[PDB]
């Protein structure tokens, strides 16, 4: 699957002849292939079906999640536990089973976290399947001179294939004979434009010529014949589907951030481990003691509950987004939005409302205004000229939409109309001041209609004339004003006709620019009376050859219409500009209108200017001005069809407000691939399959939901349900919000690591009784700290997030050294000191003063010394001193909770004060209450000395950690104060996360 | 990367900062940690002011006294060959370490030792737990009281010919008064004979019913010839108020011990404020695994 040979622009053999192509495929133009030859090729080339994707079994990635940084350390912990158990079982009789339990539990922790990571790294991709639902089941092939419908997979290169309006093109064909055949290249051109397929050649670009039908498209109307030039994975839609399924996924920003800290955490873990293991044997420690050490140190360093906290945090924000109408398929896409700095959106159906209303009209060299208000409370437009009547007949006849059955009750403007928004707006205006269109339509029977063509750029039809004294034929046609202007020679002025001298041609140009500058879309309507002498009432004008005079028509007048903007569109554009997200308008209407919509939504800020605007303000040629004095620019599609790569790089590198008009959504992908290249996260907004290769390679693909197709939505990462644009801004804000909270929660979880690491370290350097066991640790990181860390996600904003520029990926991170200096360096140190305080207090009250504790470990752990003298001379048996050590573990754990109170409060806000933000987060309050209730339950419940080894505490001990907690609160409060008064100083570049 | 983040020569940076940054960070951490240390020390000094020097505030984790012995057994087993002398050396070195503290040379003069009843007697209260009266006085405990296990005659103490000794001792507790069982109809079988109220009885037996026969004649040595501890050596006033204090001892000779076979012997003290524990196998009683393999 060579990607570079698939990234290249398609080439072809279109510029050929009918004789030169059969030879290339061994076929007959009037008899097709033979059945024997057909099967010989069917076996030579393979079936005409897209290849299935390479797949990934599920136990592979689950087993992968079981091996990754924190899990390897916990694995070596379980292994060590079983090693120490084996040693005990082979060296001593009646071996307590404490170590085997601790090991089975560590293995359980690894197994469950794995599940949380599997849930986070999901890749729900069924691309090729959506594509497979494309190709009809059976095609119509002509072999040996006979017509047969065979399994499309059985079509080969060379046979003759016939198509009919409504059927799907089974392969890439070379049209040989057509009969008014039209195709819908929505998949390559991105447009529902009905391109006609003619046997003749018309453009050097194979995608633009008409003598080629393409797989993945459908013949809207007409019938055609053709030779098969491409089949299978080689068709056009074949490179589209193979390219979509082939793109290596990669690694989202939040993933790279989660990797960076596992690296740092592991650094301090191995540094402390290999070093103290060598130290343990440099001091004479035996093997069964060093193994216990190693384990305690590994558990102490690894935050056994973090990763699962992150996975939850992210799940909560995804539910908030679904409440705001943004549904996310992949968990990490929640954060990719905040880190975005470039957006490629569309104007039709997202910014605008697409609901069209008739605003202005041109006729009798005079602009007329129509009432465009809900309750119809305004000014009429003078319905007394014949011109208006002819206009009503043109629009009311040359229009295929009709009100939805059963609307006889609603008003003329609020009823449902089945069709495009332009035909609907025209139908409503005619039904508004011209009465019932249904009778106006039955009053003139439509004989033949030639639907809209992407090449003809017009809709025409010849209906009968209701004239009782004139039994002739009427022809009407509508289309772009330029195309229609080129097809006339008379003008219906006040009823009579007149020539098309340049005076009215210039009045028509000024009228076109008047309606265009108003942000409206204009259309031209013309008609002509066919002479009944050259086309009698019996002659049938089949839509095949030139039966109607394309030129010499009678232009009656232009018809504009309004598409207003959405409520939040101006606000959303302002929000994007405030944040620093480069917006890029890509649409498919005329640039004269595109500029107006740009000025109307914000893309072109009130003040910026284009090179043409400067040339017009200084009435000088455009080749003289310097392109650096122009902030914005309107790039045309044709000029995009003929543009190199580096040029596009410079186009995006030198302009802040770019707008692309006359663009075929194919080119879109090109612009997206040009936006990612410079170094910025890219999002995109799409609706169909032409956007599939663009949504897949973008950092984040935003697909529409109501108007979008299964292919586009199933291949994207984020789906919108209201098709609005304000939701994009909301997504970016929520992506930032869930980021600052992850920082706070990480500092939280980390801070308590020091009070768990230090007891062990003093255990080896000073030789004092073990202060904090391993079971107590697991009870701290897996118990009391989970709920608070989860609550830290519900924190609201402090300042304005939608105002700062996007974070830099190469310099700003998630876990820097500032946080390490706070959690590991300052707060954690105070918490460790408080724990040691409560420790020494418990031992001093029972008889072991601090001077006699240094050096006692060798005998304090000796299981056969039933006489250990304390500071007062009392003799303590082994189990009696062990009970006190366990009670010291219980109080150490409670001290941890007490200091965690002030840590959760100083972690709530990063800069602001508590008396400003406020304790409005009910989850945090519930976390504190539950955190205390759990510690009291674990200590006071009967039988906890048989299970967890935790004895009850005497009410005077619980108050040994209070001063340290208040001190932590005061220190962080004064910390978060100099930052506010001294911006850019020492406290900021040293302690500001 | 590798080289630059280590030492660049344009900005004169090492590891990432200049000399003034490393100096400001180091100075800050030194002041911060210094304040932390001073605060912890102050909070520990107030703690030294909150406790008394003559008595432990909490005495509940040591209410039922233990029962230890003189030999140091790794797994509560005494195994030694009567031929190879380098087999019972680790034991004798201990026994000796324990008895070496009851030497008469140590116990001499009026201060701080006092001659007490050669026959078991009652308690003796030397006042309260104060410093008003000077260093209290403790009763003298002679070596010779232990007759065949004293290391004065047969230094080895028995281990030389298949007749080891075991010096039992009651764990020292401040203000603890031993209370023996009264003469009422409910009393164990053993305790009936020789009910000297003033003596806390110690009696050893076999863990299993079978082993009875294989254990021979348990001969106890003690103050007055009884198998117990005289109440006159109580209570204990603590190290600070009674340095140079000796706790009674009881010797136990396991004469007539079957050869080449593991014997489980459980010794137990009886009394009111004495209670055993199924978890702590040294609370009031003790177990020994003797095996004189020769
Ligand atoms: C408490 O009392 C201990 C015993 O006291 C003895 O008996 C009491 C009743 C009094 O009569 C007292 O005056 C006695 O001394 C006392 O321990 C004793 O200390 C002495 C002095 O070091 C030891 O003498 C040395 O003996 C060794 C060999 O010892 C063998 O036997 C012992 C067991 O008894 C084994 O443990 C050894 O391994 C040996 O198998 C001699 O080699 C050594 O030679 C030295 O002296 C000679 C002159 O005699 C010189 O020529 C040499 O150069 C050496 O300098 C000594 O003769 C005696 O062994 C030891 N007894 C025991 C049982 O260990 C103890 O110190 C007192 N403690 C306190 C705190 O008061
Ligand atoms: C602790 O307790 C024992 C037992 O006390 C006895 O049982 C208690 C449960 C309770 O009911 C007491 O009231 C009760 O006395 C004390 O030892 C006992 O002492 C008596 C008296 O000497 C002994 O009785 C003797 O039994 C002999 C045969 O076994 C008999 O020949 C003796 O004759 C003597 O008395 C008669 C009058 O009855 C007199 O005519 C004789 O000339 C001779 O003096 C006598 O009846 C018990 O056997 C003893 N019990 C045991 C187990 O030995 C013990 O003294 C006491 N200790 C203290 C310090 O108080
Ligand atoms: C008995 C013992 C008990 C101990 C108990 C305490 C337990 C230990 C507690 C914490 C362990 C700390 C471990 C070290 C942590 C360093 C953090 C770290 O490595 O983070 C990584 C950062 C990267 O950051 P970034 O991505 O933003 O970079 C962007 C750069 N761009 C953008 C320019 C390219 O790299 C950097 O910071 C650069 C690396 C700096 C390394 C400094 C090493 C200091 C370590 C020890 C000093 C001890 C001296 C003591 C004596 C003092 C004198 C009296
Ligand atoms: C010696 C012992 C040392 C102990 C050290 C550890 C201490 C840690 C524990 C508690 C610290 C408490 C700190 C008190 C802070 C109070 C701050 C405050 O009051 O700021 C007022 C705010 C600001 O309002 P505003 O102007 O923005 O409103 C605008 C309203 N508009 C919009 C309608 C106009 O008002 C609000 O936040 C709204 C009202 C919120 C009321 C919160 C009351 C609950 C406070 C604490 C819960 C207790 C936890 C106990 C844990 C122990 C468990 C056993
Ligand atoms: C919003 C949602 C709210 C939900 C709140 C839920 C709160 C749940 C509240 C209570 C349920 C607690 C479980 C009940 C345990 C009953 C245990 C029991 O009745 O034991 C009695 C006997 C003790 O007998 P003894 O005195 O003769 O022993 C003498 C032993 N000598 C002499 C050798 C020392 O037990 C024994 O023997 C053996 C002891 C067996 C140990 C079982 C303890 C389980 C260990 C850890 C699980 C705790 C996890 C925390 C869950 C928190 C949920 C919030
Ligand atoms: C926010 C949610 C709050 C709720 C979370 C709960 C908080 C605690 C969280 C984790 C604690 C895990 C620590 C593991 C400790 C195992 C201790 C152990 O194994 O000690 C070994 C003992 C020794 O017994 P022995 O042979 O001497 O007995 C002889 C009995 N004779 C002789 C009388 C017959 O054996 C025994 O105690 C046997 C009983 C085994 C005890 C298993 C306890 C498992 C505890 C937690 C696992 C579930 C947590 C899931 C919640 C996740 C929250 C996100
Ligand atoms: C910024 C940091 C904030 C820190 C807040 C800390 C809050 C601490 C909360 C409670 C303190 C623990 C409770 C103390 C209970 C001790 C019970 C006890 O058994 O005590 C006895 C000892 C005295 O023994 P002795 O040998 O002299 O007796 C001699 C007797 N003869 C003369 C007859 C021989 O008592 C003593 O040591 C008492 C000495 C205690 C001195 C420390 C004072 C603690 C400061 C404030 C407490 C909080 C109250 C106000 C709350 C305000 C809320 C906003
Ligand atoms: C049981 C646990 C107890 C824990 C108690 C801890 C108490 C210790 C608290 C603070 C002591 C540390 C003071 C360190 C002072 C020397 C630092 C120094 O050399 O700094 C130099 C800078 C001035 O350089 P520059 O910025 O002009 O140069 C610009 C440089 N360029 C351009 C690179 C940005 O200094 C500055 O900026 C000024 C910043 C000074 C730092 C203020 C931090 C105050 C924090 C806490 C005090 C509150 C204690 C409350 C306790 C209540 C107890 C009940
Ligand atoms: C990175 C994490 C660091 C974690 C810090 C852990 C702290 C513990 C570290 C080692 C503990 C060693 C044991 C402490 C005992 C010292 C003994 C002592 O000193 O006995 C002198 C006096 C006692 O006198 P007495 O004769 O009246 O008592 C009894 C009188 N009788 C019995 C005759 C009645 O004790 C006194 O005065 C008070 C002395 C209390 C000892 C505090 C010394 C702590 C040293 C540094 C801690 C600061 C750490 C800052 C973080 C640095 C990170 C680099
Ligand atoms: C010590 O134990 C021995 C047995 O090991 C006892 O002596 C035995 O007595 C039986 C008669 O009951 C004789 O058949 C054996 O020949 C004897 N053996 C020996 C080695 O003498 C002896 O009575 C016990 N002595 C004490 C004081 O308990
Ligand atoms: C048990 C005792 C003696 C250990 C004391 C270890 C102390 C001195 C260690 C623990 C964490 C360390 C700090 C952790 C993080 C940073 C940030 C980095 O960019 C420079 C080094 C610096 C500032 C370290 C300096 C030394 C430090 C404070
Ligand atoms: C606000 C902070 C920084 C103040 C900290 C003050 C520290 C440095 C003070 C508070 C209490 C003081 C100690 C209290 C008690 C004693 C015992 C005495 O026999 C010698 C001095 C000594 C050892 C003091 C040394 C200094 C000390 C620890
Ligand atoms: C603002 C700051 C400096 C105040 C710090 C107050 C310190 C000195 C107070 C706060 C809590 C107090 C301790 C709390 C609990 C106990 C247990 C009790 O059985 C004896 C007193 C003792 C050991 C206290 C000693 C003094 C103490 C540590
Ligand atoms: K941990
Ligand atoms: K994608
Ligand atoms: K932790």
């Amino acid at each position: 699957d060579l990607d570079e040979l698939k990234k290249e622009v398609s080439m072809d053999d279109h510029k050929l002849s009918l004789d030169e192509l059969h030879n290339k495929y061994g076929t007959d133009l009037t008899r097709g292939l033979t059945n024997a030859r057909a099967k010989e090729i069917l076996a030579r080339d393979g079936p005409n079906s897209l290849t299935p994707p390479p797949t990934t079994p599920e136990w592979i990635k689950f087993c992968r999640q079981l091996f990754g940084g924190f899990s390897i350390l916990l694995w070596i912990g379980a292994i060590l536990c079983f090693l120490a158990y084996g040693i005990q079982a082979a060296t001593e009789d009646e071996p307590a089973n404490d170590n085997l339990y601790l090991g089975v539990v560590l293995s359980t922790v690894v197994i469950v976290t794995g599940c949380f990571s599997y849930y986070q790294e999901a890749k729900s991709s069924r691309i090729m399947d959506s594509f497979k639902n494309m190709v009809p089941q059976q095609a119509l092939v002509i072999r040996d001179g006979e017509k047969s419908t065979i399994n499309a997979e059985f079509v080969v290169a060379g046979d003759l294939v016939e198509v009919k309006g409504g059927d799907r093109i089974p392969a890439d064909l070379r049209i040989i004979s057509a009969h008014g055949c039209k195709v819908d290249n929505s998949s390559l051109t991105g447009e529902s434009e009905p391109q006609t397929r003619s046997p003749e050649f018309s453009s050097e670009n194979p995608l633009e010529t008409r003598n080629i039908a393409f797989f993945s498209t459908n013949c809207v109307e007409g019938t055609a014949r053709g030779v098969v030039v491409y089949t299978g994975d080689r068709t056009v839609m074949g490179r589209i589907a193979t390219l979509a399924s082939g793109l290596e996924v990669g690694r989202t920003p939040i993933a790279i951030e989660i990797e960076h800290f596992i690296h740092i955490i592991t650094g301090v873990a191995v540094f402390l481990g290999v070093s103290f293991f060598i130290l343990s044997l440099i001091l004479g420690y035996s093997w069964l003691e060093a193994v216990i050490f190693l384990i305690g140190i590994i558990v102490a360093n690894v935050p056994e509950g973090l990763l699962a906290t992150v996975t939850v945090c992210l799940t909560l924000t995804a539910k908030r987004m679904a409440r705001k109408n943004c549904l996310v398929k992949n968990l990490e896409a929640v954060e990719t939005l905040g880190s975005t700095s470039t957006i490629c959106s569309d104007k039709t159906g997202t910014l605008t409302q697409n609901r069209m209303t008739v605003a202005h009209m041109w006729f009798d060299n005079q602009i007329h205004e129509a009432d465009t208000t809900e309750n119809q409370s305004g000014a009429a437009f003078d319905k007394t000229s014949a011109t208006w009547s002819a206009l009503s007949r043109i629009a009311a006849l040359c229009n295929r939409a009709v009100f939805q059955a059963g609307q006889d009750n609603v008003p003329i403007l609020k009823r449902s109309v089945a069709g495009d928004a332009s035909e609907s707006a025209l139908l409503k205006c005619i039904e508004l001041c011209c009465g019932s269109v249904q009778g106006m339509r039955d009053r003139n029977p439509k004989i033949v209609e030639i639907p809209f063509n992407s090449t003809n750029k017009y809709q025409l039809s010849i209906h009968e004339n209701e004239k009782s004294s004139e039994s002739r034929y009427l022809l009407v046609m509508k289309g772009a004003p330029e195309r229609i202007l080129d097809r006339c020679s008379t003008i219906l002025l006040n009823g009579a006709e007149e020539p098309l001298k340049e005076d009215m041609k210039e009045a028509f140009q000024n009228a076109y620019l008047e309606l265009g500058g108003l942000g409206e879309r204009v259309l031209g309507f013309c008609h002509f009376a066919l002479p009944e002498d050259k086309y009698n009432e019996g002659y049938p004008f089949d839509a095949d050859e030139p039966n109607f005079p394309t030129t010499d028509l009678c232009f009656v007048g232009l018809m504009a219409m309004i598409d207003p903007p959405r409520a939040a569109v101006p606000d959303a554009v302002g929000k994007c500009r405030s944040a620093g997200i480069k917006v890029i308008m890509v649409t498919g209407d005329h640039p004269i209108t595109a500029k107006a919509i740009a000025k109307g939504v914000g893309i072109i800020s009130e003040g910026n200017e284009t090179i043409e605007d400067i040339a017009a303000r200084l009435n000088i040629p455009i080749g003289q001005v310097n392109p650096r004095d122009a902030k914005a620019c309107v790039v045309h599609g044709s000029d995009l069809k003929d543009l190199s790569t580096e040029v596009l790089d410079d186009i995006l590198h030198y302009h802040t407000e770019i707008v692309f008009a006359r663009t075929s959504p194919q080119q879109k992908l090109i612009i997206v691939e040009g936006c990612q290249r410079q170094g910025a996260i890219v999002a995109v907004t799409g609706d169909g399959v032409n956007d599939s290769p663009a949504l897949k390679k973008a950092d984040i693909g935003v697909a529409m939901g109501i108007s979008g197709s299964d292919v586009s939505k199933q291949a994207a990462d984020m789906i919108l349900l209201d098709d609005n644009f304000a939701s994009i801004v909301t997504g970016v804000e929520e992506g930032r919000l869930i980021f600052d909270n992850l920082k706070k929660s990480i500092a939280y979880t980390l801070t308590s690591n020091i009070p768990e690491i230090t007891p062990f370290l003093v255990f080896i350097i000073g030789n004092v009784p073990l202060p904090l066991g391993t079971v107590t640790i697991l009870c701290i990181d897996l118990g009391t700290d989970m709920v608070p860390a989860i609550s830290l996600a519900y924190e609201q904003a402090e300042s304005d997030i939608m105002k700062r520029q996007p974070r830099n990926p190469k310099t700003d991170k998630l876990v820097n050294e500032r946080l390490i200096s706070m959690a590991y360096g300052q707060i954690g140190m105070i918490q460790a000191l408080g724990g040691f305080f409560s420790y020494f207090v418990i031992l001093a009250e029972n008889g072991f003063l601090p001077m006699d504790l240094i050096g006692k470990r060798v005998r304090w752990d000796d299981r056969w010394i039933s006489d250990v003298e304390d500071s007062f001379g009392q003799q303590w048996t082994y189990e009696q001193r062990k009970i006190v050590e366990f009670t010291c573990h219980t109080s150490f754990f409670i001290s941890i909770v007490v200091v965690q109170w002030a840590d959760l409060i100083i972690c709530k806000t990063r800069r602001n004060s508590i008396f400003q933000q406020g304790m409005k987060n009910k989850i945090l309050i519930f976390g504190l209450f539950e955190e205390t209730a759990l510690a009291a339950f674990l200590s006071y419940c009967p039988g906890t000395d048989v299970a967890l080894r935790m004895y009850p505490l005497k009410p005077s001990w619980w108050f040994c950690a209070f001063p340290y907690s208040l001190i932590i609160f005061l220190y962080d409060e004064m910390r978060r104060f100099i930052i506010r008064r001294s911006p850019g100083g020492w406290v900021e570049q040293e302690t500001y996360y | 990367g590798w080289k630059k983040f280590l030492w660049d020569s344009e900005k004169k940076e090492f590891l990432g900062r200049t000399g003034s940054s490393w100096f400001k960070i180091f100075l800050f951490y030194l002041i911060f940690y210094g304040c932390l240390a001073g605060i912890f020390i102050g909070t520990i000094q107030v703690l030294l002011l909150t406790l008394s020097d003559f008595e432990p505030k909490y005495q509940d984790r040591v209410a039922p006294p233990g029962l230890s012995h003189a030999p140091y057994a790794i797994k509560t087993e005494i195994s030694f060959s009567i031929s190879n002398p380098k087999s019972y050396e680790s034991f004798v070195k201990s026994m000796h370490k324990l008895m070496d503290l009851y030497n008469e040379s140590s116990q001499a003069g009026n201060s701080p030792f006092e001659d007490c009843s050669d026959t078991p007697a009652d308690y003796i209260k030397r006042g309260d737990l104060d410093d008003s009266q000077g260093q209290k006085k403790a009763c003298r405990f002679s070596r010779m009281w232990l007759k065949n296990c004293s290391g004065l005659d047969d230094t080895t103490y028995g281990y030389a010919e298949g007749k080891p000794c075991v010096v039992a001792k009651l764990n020292r507790i401040i203000g603890f008064y031993p209370k023996p069982l009264k003469n009422t109809t409910d009393l164990p079988e053993e305790l009936q004979a020789n009910y000297n109220q003033y003596v806390l009885p110690l009696r050893c037996a076999a863990k299993r019913e079978e082993d009875r026969e294989k254990i021979g004649s348990i001969e106890y040595f003690g103050l007055g010839g009884y198998a117990g501890f005289p109440l006159q050596y109580y209570p204990y006033y603590g190290k600070r108020l009674q340095k140079k204090y000796l706790q009674p001892l009881l010797a136990i000779q396991f004469t007539n011990l079957t050869q080449n076979m593991e014997l489980r012997i459980e010794c137990k003290v009886y009394g009111e404020n004495i209670d055993y524990s199924e978890k702590d196998r040294f609370r009031g009683r003790f177990e020994v695994k003797i095996e004189v393999k020769s």
